[PDB]
């Protein structure tokens, strides 16, 4: 029951009490991103170099947390980690402790929702990767070009 | 082809990659004479720090 001039509740009036540090402001993120709940969070733990996987699943259709316009984009940029069951499926190595894979993965799924949500993203394509893509394509579009009508 | 794999053979798509062998580096010596400080790390196993007994 001691005090300085220095205490918590001199130096900082406002907030005194003891019950004032520890409340919990559930209204200010009423959005809860990532309802964690609803996803099924796999580990595997293998040990050599230590590598803990982190695994996160949830179905596409079936989350109601991600309105139907973020949905059906998130299906198509991903359609590669997609699973017949339709679940997404996010992979998380680096760190050996499980927690910063966890995080990983809740912040690659944060990435793909925000960029699925925001409209004006013009997926800007790069020609140095792509540009023998071009031309190999154009260069089977000029055999594809043959016009006759088959079958 | 996503869509032949699971409606036709009814199966999971097999999804391979290209594997580079990992560099070949020396033996690791216990001084190693004239070399930069990431010498080090070449023979680095993972990296965090590992406190041992701490």
């Amino acid at each position: 029951e001691f005090q300085s001039i220095y205490s918590l509740d001199k130096l900082y009036p406002e907030s005194r009490g003891s019950d004032t540090a520890w409340r919990l402001p559930d209204d200010a993120k009423q959005a809860n991103d990532i309802p964690v709940d609803r996803l099924t969070i796999s580990y595997c733990r293998s040990s050599g170099k230590v590598n803990s996987k982190a695994e996160v699943r949830f179905h596409l259709a079936s989350a109601d947390w991600i309105a139907e316009p973020v949905r059906l984009k998130l299906a198509v940029k991903h359609k590669n980690r997609i699973n017949r069951s339709g679940e997404l499926i996010l992979t998380s190595e680096c760190s050996r402790y499980q927690f910063r894979n966890l995080a990983d993965c809740l912040q690659k799924l944060r990435d793909m929702i925000a960029e699925a949500s925001q409209p004006x993203x013009x997926x800007x394509x790069x020609x140095x990767x792509l540009r023998r893509s071009r031309i190999e394509n154009m260069n089977r579009e000029r055999l594809r070009k043959k016009r006759i009508s088959s079958a | 082809v996503t869509r032949v794999f699971h409606q036709l053979l009814d199966m999971r798509e097999p999804v391979f990659e290209f594997v580079r062998p990992p560099p070949y580096h020396p033996k690791q010596k216990r001084f190693p004479h004239r070399q930069p400080l990431r010498y080090l790390d070449r023979y680095r196993d993972s990296h965090e720090p590992t406190y041992g007994i701490y």
